[PDB]
């Protein structure tokens, strides 16, 4: 990938990998996580329906015109993969895509992190395992530490955590996973998920001796 | 209303062939040409291959003859079959819609023009994993809501491959709910947890059931979540 940056509101403009000898046909394709790319631009400048018009191509009109795909105000839900499809009089059959253009929208405000433990469940419990559930999202900034404690003792046995990762919303989520003995579970006083974003921390706690 | 959606194994063994359908819906297949798309682990948008009206498929090289794409307009169904399979197969396999365009350069007479193809119409893609490891259904538990909005969920444990879907009263439920991507952990197993913020007082009283679904292990958990015990 190629990565650009650019900032709320600002327009980004992404220049194509390769550029064309002689006549060319540009399509730009669209790809967010977790979802099917999308066709943005087709025919160099032509914009199919259900695009908004703030994407648009670079005509060919027999400049030295690099191809070029503009959006002008960008916005946080514009961050994903761009890919530049470049087809030409003299190149042969576009069998590539191209690399990704990775675009990241930068200037968002922070949000801090909303976050949900749950303690083992009594069915995971009458099958001899306990895992502790930690789930943090709508944060911004993606960058988040995320510590375990069993009673205040810090814990580094079981944990497994994702990284985190942009939501629809275009926050980001996580989650932390504690797997304990049932015997582990019941023997300490307490477990917390906590959760350090931007200088400041959001902490849960559970305790098998409460509801 | 043109609608595409992918099916598949989700597990092949290395050396296997691989085998996705693409059902279409609100329209006849014979209105367009068709086209396979994947996108694998830290690679880009790959191009497969297409198939024209006459059953004339073109593929692209970079797989070396092991594909077959087909038509099946007694179920408006389109295939792709990829044979002798490595983990380098995969990938999320996405059917298209392709149009084919022209543009001329010169004297069309001359043949100075060439064809090329805008993919308008996208399915929602498949995933396909190639392992000698075996597939694993989930485990699925109840994640219960405080005692004290409340959130609730799902805790879909242990499988492998990816993915898993989850619903919410299947499918009558989505406002609130929040699927987590699934942690991978160093066994190569996955799990995650779906969440969904239901109003407090509709606690004991509204049935809450996550569906969960691992395709791979034809695996089908249907979790009632209710409040704790206590």
């Amino acid at each position: 990938v190629r990565p650009l940056s650019v900032a709320l509101g600002e327009t980004a403009r992404i220049s194509c990998g390769r550029q064309a000898l002689g006549s060319r046909a540009v399509q730009w394709y669209q790809h967010r996580p977790g979802q099917a790319p999308i066709l943005l631009i087709y025919n160099n400048q032509d914009r199919p329906s259900g695009i908004p018009e703030r994407f648009s191509g670079t005509p060919d009109i027999n400049f030295g015109t690099r191809a070029t795909l503009t959006i002008s105000g960008v916005e946080a839900g514009d961050e994903a993969d761009y890919y530049c499809h470049m087809w030409d009089s003299r190149s042969g059959f576009s069998w590539s895509f191209g690399g990704a253009t990775r675009l990241t929208v930068l200037g968002q405000p922070k949000a801090a992190p909303s976050v949900t433990l749950f303690p083992p469940s009594s069915e995971e419990l009458q099958a001899n395992k306990a895992t502790l559930v930690c789930l943090i999202s709508d944060f911004y900034p993606g960058a988040v530490t995320v510590a375990w404690k069993a009673d205040s003792s810090p814990v580094k046995a079981g944990v497994e955590t994702t990284t985190p990762s942009k939501q629809s919303n275009n926050k980001y989520a996580a989650s932390s996973y504690l797997s304990l003995t049932p015997e582990q579970w019941k023997s300490h006083r307490s477990y917390s998920c906590q959760v350090t974003h931007e200088g400041s921390t959001v902490e849960k706690t559970v305790a098998p001796t409460e509801c | 209303q043109v609608q595409l959606q992918e099916s598949g194994p989700g597990l092949v063994k290395p050396s296997e062939t691989l085998s996705v359908t693409c059902s279409v819906s609100g329209d006849s297949m014979n209105n367009y040409y068709w086209t396979w798309i994947r996108q694998s682990p830290g690679k880009g948008l790959e191009w497969i291959g297409y198939i024209s009206d006459r059953e004339s498929a073109t593929y692209n090289p970079s797989l070396n003859s092991r594909v077959v794409i087909s038509r099946d307009t007694s179920k408006n169904q389109l295939s792709l079959k990829l044979n002798s399979v490595t983990p380098a197969d995969t990938a999320v396999y996405y059917c298209a819609t392709a149009r084919r365009g022209q543009r001329i350069y010169g004297v069309v007479s001359f043949g100075e023009f060439f064809y090329y193809y805008s993919m308008d119409v996208w399915g929602k893609g498949t995933t396909v994993t190639v392992s000698s490891a075996s597939t694993k259904g989930p485990s699925v538990f109840p994640l219960a809501p405080s005692s004290k909005t409340a959130a609730l969920g799902c805790l879909v444990k242990d499988y492998f491959p990816e993915p898993v879907t989850v619903s919410w009263n299947s499918g009558a439920l989505t406002s609130g709910v929040h699927t987590f991507p699934a942690v991978l952990q160093s066994s190569g197993l996955y799990s995650l947890s779906s969440v969904v913020t239901v109003p407090s007082s509709s606690l004991g009283t509204q049935t809450y059931i996550c569906n969960v679904n691992h395709k791979p292990s034809n695996t089908k958990v249907d979790k009632r979540v209710e409040p704790k015990s206590c």
